[PDB]
């Protein structure tokens, strides 16, 4: 799944339009054109090239479920505004310090935005 | 397009529950059957129909123990809640945060979460999620703390309101209530957006004078915040003149980030005998709501000032005659307000009048319910603390909370964070001298 | 000083790493979950693609 | 042939041009099914300015509803004048914008103003000769100020030479509807003043004032409070609806009040207005008009012009009358109160009489004044913000949504840059 | 035109075909004395003789009698040709050895007769449903067997092999686990698509979503039958996109090895929960996708889906369909794999699923997905660990030694299910560029 653009008709196909009110994964916008053909990177069985520098992700996807998430779970929102210094950087260093949080499928998604009193 | 999924969460919770959904209920006409005795579309704020002429409520009943939402599955309203929205379990979790965010809480969270996406994947345009608890108390303090947490991790910056039971000023019905209300403030400090606050002290003094009750039960409680319920979310149900979203009070509230603890007041609680001698006018019913013997939670708002006031006028309320009671307010120094707010007086007329349960509170034609910031709340924090430090002191009731969880240190990360927010509300009070 | 000893003992000790339970249905159905399928356990094995 | 294209954002703007609608329903004779049901022949002559034909004799009006949160337009539709409107003009979008002018302007709305600006292209396109854009809105709170003039901005980049007049719900001086009204204020007066070429402001107070003290009305309601907020409208698009002597479009009073182009603020003002107990004590005449036209007590906007210049006046007036009489009084208004106008614009009145007054009536009058007196509302926003905005007072939205410190810098500064010009007047 | 032929096997497979059966004689009225009460849709499973009776395109095989000595004397005895219910005299004793050597290659010439006879009565044949258990002897003995033989003869003709897999905790049998890797291992590269469907899983589900606290195999079969005459609905009743079992492997089987794709239901309420639940195409869709609504005990989410083909029969509007798999498509919990851009297949039918006097309830529309997770690596892992914990200590190894499965076999099988785990992994991974 790639989750593509119906160009003129996405405002239907936007994920707050079709009753999904998690956060969703986003769509695709610009579609990129390459030419000529395209070589094969694995064999018959499904198994990869030797040569092909493979990823580092796991072959799963990491969902990580109710056991598996940090206690004291980061806040999805923060604006450092009106904030002071000691407390930004609390709320930076929690938010830093959880980093598998980050990067999941069921991940948090943070917005950090604002900027505390010098 | 205005849906609201509430999440009620423990005794003090499905209790409110059945008061608010009763009200919800005898407002739109669908009986304790769901079957509407129509023979219009308002009703999906909080129902949902299934085509056989069935309005199911928009809700997710949730305590870890049985009983409570038992005595809601063999009772009058047994046909309206489907099954699987009313979600208990198995063991309690004696009046411990502890095994209510870390052990005896985290096995109904799943199955919670899931509940509440399908009652999301059905919303055309969901406003917010109203969760009600009771701070003092293991589901009340440990499973909201982890729903909201886990909530926000999903649904991220999504309205999440927080009715609860503020400490009692002196009563209170525990010995270890002052430990789980400080844990709880603290996990949901940066996760919540605006928890309105009614402490039970105040409504039995408001229940005893105001409405000739002399021996008030939970219930006659309860229906009071059923009715503060309906005019938060009048607006999104009935027509009105100025209609108040739920994502306003976020914003005309909640000042500065932590600060998010507004004050719950209702205006005409009067009592039939005391009715027929009073002209419940506009104002009449504003002067009430700031009057420090009505707050309902015990607070006397004088002692502080206030930051943010959002009035909610539910009945036949003349535009005209609201102008003029904010402005009576504010002459009167009696009641202050910090310069950093000028104009601090929100105002919403809808037209629907308070609806009458076949029960108690009089049929008034106007009626309005006051949310205040006031940092007048710094004393019960600081209540708070004093009862939280003279039992850590001799870390008394902690070994419980180590029994489940709760590494020693998370109490002390905590109190301290509760110490920062009582600095909080002296700045914020403070008024620039310049 | 038994307020000194109990402070000590709450102070100075590691709670659980609790054990994983999850309830299924809304009566309070506990199952535990490694036992169960629902949890990656087998995945992370010695012999995993390997004779 | 000229046309005007409806804008109405808000909810405030939705209930006002839900009211305005009626009015000019009633004016034009169109029915609620959206016939015609008239006596004269003078009302389809210039009726294609606000309506488009249909088949079988429709009516519609040519009005785009904009509103985050698709609840007023329900009430509306619910109204008596609901099913007149086009569906697909009811552009609305499902969320929350909650009183921010962040959400309304850099996020959310944002994402509905790609479909609003189609149904305006739409309708600016099926015109012969498009004149320009009325929006109604609220500056204090969300979605009629923050998508509000997000709509203002992108229609002037898209027609650059369109007479844009914004019908403004202005913060009050006494009491207050929304918290963060000196921010919402701020940022859409700051994106009013380089935008809009006419902006009318509407004060809630002064509308309570013309009703309690002039109307003598025991219950007002919203109703009646946009009601003269539309009798203003109808009579400002007076002389491109109905013949008559002298005519003046809004181009040519937009030339004759403002001298300056950052000076296009005004202040409304609607004169048959008299009490229950009075109009059987009335002396109808042209000079009684006048007279009930200057007096600091139907302004509808919370700025005494007694307390300043008047800059530029227009009175367009509605029923067969005197010439002689019109003029002679707006020459003796000005000779008498001599103080009150600027000395360096000789004559600083204009008049418009068209003949065909408002059904109910013989004569009607509406008032636009430029005046030093805004001064005085836009001052109050300044140090409304500057006490909310010293010490980071509900910026924690503002800045969570997206915008900086810079952008309420440059907005006081801008609105400070504007309540110079305006004082220089009054000293010349 | 459109015949299937089913090739019911094993005790498992004998009594999943009672159900199924029951339900087919129902769609098509077929009566239980074979005779249909006074049009051509049975003709995909039911052959009509000269006189008037409508007896079954399927062959009931078990190595022992009981089980079918129970169909010929049911209230089905008129509708089975009394050749079709093949059976033995003496059961392969949980020994895929003593049904696929011994007691089984003095059956299957038998077996391949019948097959021959249902499969020259029929014009045009879709393929070979087969339906087995891969725990006991019969069911993955003969199967293997089976299907060895029926790629010979019918080669590219279809093989669908409907299956009972080992379950997660739960099991009525210690020489499971060797069972299984050996079928698995024969029947790897001479099967098709081998939809799987574990019991704890039923059990749950029925429990859940049902609430029968304690359910019986019956309870089961009916659910698995069900999933049959959803596969098989296009074949017979009318539609707007018709799905052959042609397609159900080309849309579903990404590499030659990965044939077992999973399987789930929806609407699967109890005519009183049933009250209170709209059941629209969104509420149903997403279920098939909740892990807790799926037939094999595993959270799809901890894994990588592959193909998922999702059946509608019922009252499904196109439009609705598409806006569900396009929810899904948003949703962050469901993740795909990169080598499949497009992951859905779709077939909207007409015919609302039939009730059978049972549990589940009347339903306007209802659901069926065929999904290729690749979360099935946990079971193959679990089963291998099994097989490894007990060929190790060379236990039970006597038994199969002494039927034939020469002692090597074990070893070069749990070699291939070795290979089983790799691709699953390899066939999951990414590529940087
Ligand atoms: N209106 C109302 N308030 C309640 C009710 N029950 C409890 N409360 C308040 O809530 C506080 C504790 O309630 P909860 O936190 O919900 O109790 P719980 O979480 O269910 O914990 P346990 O029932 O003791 O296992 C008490 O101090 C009461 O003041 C109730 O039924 N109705
Ligand atoms: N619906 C249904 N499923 C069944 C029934 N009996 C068994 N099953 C399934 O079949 C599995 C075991 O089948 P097998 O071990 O292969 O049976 P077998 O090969 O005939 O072995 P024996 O009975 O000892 O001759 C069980 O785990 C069940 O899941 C039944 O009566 N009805
Ligand atoms: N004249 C008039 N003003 C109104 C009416 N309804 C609301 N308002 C004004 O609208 C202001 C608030 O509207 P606003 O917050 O902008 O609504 P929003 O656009 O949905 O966010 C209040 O100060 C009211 O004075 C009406 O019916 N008539």
């Amino acid at each position: 799944a790639t989750n593509y653009s119906a160009n003129q008709y996405e405002k239907a196909f936007s994920p707050r339009y079709l009753q999904n009110w998690s956060l969703a994964k986003p769509t695709k916008q610009r579609i990129s054109s390459h030419e000529g053909y395209t070589q094969i990177i694995a064999n018959d069985r499904g198994h990869l090239l030797p040569s092909v520098p493979r990823s580092k992700a796991s072959p799963w996807g990491s969902f990580m479920g109710t056991w598996d998430m940090p206690l004291k779970v980061p806040p999805a929102r923060v604006t450092l505004t009106s904030r002071t210094a000691a407390g930004a950087a609390s709320l930076t260093k929690w938010i830093q310090k959880n980093p598998n949080l980050l990067k999941a499928s069921n991940g948090l998604r943070p917005e950090i935005l604002g900027k505390p009193h010098d | 397009q205005r849906e609201c999924i509430s999440v009620h969460v423990g005794q003090a919770g499905v209790q409110i529950g059945n008061a608010c959904w009763e009200l919800y209920c005898l407002e739109h006409g669908i009986q304790p059957d769901g079957q509407m005795p129509s023979d219009d579309d308002s009703f999906n704020t909080f129902f949902s129909e299934t085509g056989a002429g069935k309005h199911v409520p928009r809700a997710v009943f949730v305590d870890l123990e049985p009983t409570v939402i038992d005595e809601v599955r063999t009772g009058t309203y047994r046909q309206l809640f489907h099954p699987e929205q009313l979600i208990t379990g198995k063991e309690d979790a004696a009046n411990n945060y502890a095994r209510g965010h870390y052990t005896i809480g985290k096995e109904l969270i799943d199955l919670v979460l899931d509940r509440i996406r399908k009652l999301a994947d059905q919303c055309t345009g969901l406003q917010g999620f109203l969760i009600f608890h009771s701070f003092g108390g293991g589901t009340g303090s440990g499973f909201t703390s982890l729903l909201m947490e886990r909530l926000s991790v999903d649904y991220g910056k999504k309205s999440k309101l927080e009715f609860s039971i503020y400490p009692a000023p002196q009563v209170s019905t525990a010995v270890v209530e002052p430990y789980n209300s400080i844990l709880t403030t603290h996990t949901t400090l940066e996760h919540s957006d605006c928890a309105f606050m009614v402490d039970n002290e105040a409504i039995y003094d408001i229940c005893r004078r105001n409405l000739d009750i002399e021996r008030p039960t939970y219930t006659n409680l309860n229906r009071l915040i059923s009715q503060i319920v309906s005019s938060i979310t009048a607006s999104l149900r009935f027509d009105g003149a100025l209609n108040v979203d739920l994502t306003e009070f976020q914003t005309n509230l909640v000042p500065y980030p932590r600060i998010h603890f507004p004050l719950a007041t209702y205006a005409p609680v009067i009592s039939a005998e005391k009715a027929y001698h009073e002209q419940l006018s506009v104002a009449e019913i504003t002067n009430a709501c700031f009057e420090p013997a009505n707050q309902m939670v015990k607070c006397d708002p004088r002692h502080g000032k206030y930051m943010a006031c959002c009035l909610l006028y539910r009945g036949d309320v003349v535009p005209k005659d609201v102008n003029a009671a904010i402005a009576a307010i504010k002459t009167k120094r009696s009641i202050q307000f910090v310069d950093w707010c000028p104009t601090g007086f929100k105002v919403g007329i809808n037209y629907q009048p308070p609806t009458v349960v076949p029960g108690d509170l009089a049929k008034v034609q106007r009626a309005v319910c006051m949310l205040s910031n006031t940092t007048a709340i710094a004393e019960a924090w600081a209540r708070l603390d004093h009862k939280f430090d003279l039992m850590y002191a001799k870390r008394a009731f902690v070994h419980w909370y180590v029994g489940e969880g709760m590494e020693e240190g998370e109490f002390s990360e905590a109190r301290e964070d509760m110490a920062a927010l009582e600095k909080d509300y002296e700045e914020v009070g403070m008024d620039s001298v310049e | 000083n038994f307020i000194n000893t109990n402070a000590a003992n709450v102070i100075m000790g590691v709670a659980k790493k609790p054990k994983p339970v999850y309830v299924d249905k809304r009566t309070g159905d506990k199952h535990d979950l490694e036992t169960s399928g629902l949890v990656p356990k087998y995945i992370n094995k010695k012999d995993y693609g390997v004779t | 042939m000229r046309e005007i294209v409806h804008l109405q954002a808000g909810q405030c703007g939705n209930q006002i041009g839900a009211k305005f609608w009626e009015v000019i329903s009633d004016e034009h004779g169109i029915d609620p099914t959206g016939t015609y049901h008239g006596d004269s022949d003078l009302q389809l002559e210039r009726i294609n300015v606000y309506y488009n034909e249909a088949t079988g004799g429709k009516y519609v009006p040519r009005a785009v509803l904009v509103d985050l949160e698709p609840g007023t337009m329900d009430s509306v539709r619910s109204g008596p004048f609901g099913q007149i409107f086009r569906p697909d003009n009811f552009v609305f979008g499902q969320s929350g914008a909650g009183n921010n002018w962040a959400k309304g302007h850099y996020t959310e709305g944002a994402e509905l103003v790609d479909s609003v600006l189609d149904v305006v292209r739409k309708e600016a396109e099926s015109c012969d000769c498009l004149q320009g854009f009325q929006l109604t809105h609220s500056l204090g709170g969300g979605t009629g100020s923050g998508m509000g003039t997000l709509l203002i901005s992108k229609i002037r980049e898209e027609y650059p030479d369109r007479i844009m007049n914004t019908f403004s719900v202005v913060p009050s001086p006494k009491v207050s509807d929304t918290v963060v009204e000196p921010y919402n204020a701020t940022l859409s007066v700051h994106q009013l003043v380089e935008n809009t070429d006419e902006t009318y402001c509407i004060d809630n107070e002064a509308l309570y004032d013309i009703c309690f003290r002039t109307l003598k009305l025991t219950t007002p309601t919203y109703g009646d409070l946009n009601h003269l907020v539309s009798a203003t409208m109808s009579g400002v698009t007076t002389c491109l609806r109905f013949p008559g002597q002298l005519n003046a479009d809004l181009r040519k009073l937009a030339v004759n009040m403002v001298p300056f182009p950052r000076l296009h603020f005004f202040m409304p003002g609607f004169a048959p207005l008299t009490s229950r107990g009075s109009q059987q004590y009335r002396a109808l005449t042209v000079p009684e008009l006048t007279q009930q036209m200057f007096d600091a007590k139907n302004m509808m906007a919370a700025c005494d012009p007694r307390h300043g210049r008047y800059l530029t006046v227009a009175a367009v007036f509605r029923g067969r009358m005197s010439m002689k009489e019109v003029d002679e009084q707006m020459l003796n208004v000005q000779n008498k109160n001599s103080s009150y106008f600027v000395e360096w614009i000789p004559n600083n009145v204009k008049t418009a009489v068209c003949d065909i007054p408002p059904r109910g009536l013989k004569m009607s009058a509406t008032f636009i004044g430029n005046s030093t007196a805004i001064q005085e509302l836009f001052k109050r926003i300044s140090e409304q913000f500057t006490a909310m905005f010293r010490r980071k007072a509900f910026l924690h939205w503002y800045t969570g949504e997206g915008m900086d410190e810079m952008e309420f810098t440059e907005a006081e500064s801008n609105m400070n840059d504007l309540g110079n010009p305006v004082v220089t007047r009054g000293a010349c």
